[PDB]
């Protein structure tokens, strides 16, 4: 039938989605570690006034 | 005889104060040894506040 031209481009955003949700998924890793990283630099900024 | 007995007594009041004086310095340079001590263990606990 006609679905062919249809298909070439069924097929790609299949793997464009898949490297979408890869991507988004390492940015939310590695939004969580900087997000536990920064609050610990939270503390260690507090020591500093703390010696103030 | 009388001249020089009272001449003596002129040399002992001046000696006597002169304890007087040194004891006034001596109680002066013992309120700094101890404002000095306690001036130190404070800089100190500011050098170890800098070093953390």
């Amino acid at each position: 039938s006609h679905m062919k031209d249809v298909q070439t481009e069924t097929f790609s955003v299949a793997e464009s989605i898949e490297e979408i949700s890869k991507a988004n998924e390492e940015i939310t890793n590695q939004l969580l570690g900087i997000s536990k990283e920064m609050d610990n630099i939270s503390t260690r900024i507090e020591s500093i006034s703390a010696s103030v | 005889v009388e001249e020089g007995t009272k001449l003596a007594d002129e040399a002992d009041e001046k000696l006597n104060s002169i304890v007087g004086a040194v004891e006034r310095i001596n109680e002066m340079l013992q309120n700094i040894a101890a404002a000095i001590e306690e001036q130190t263990a404070a800089v100190d606990e500011i050098t170890t506040a800098m070093t953390e």
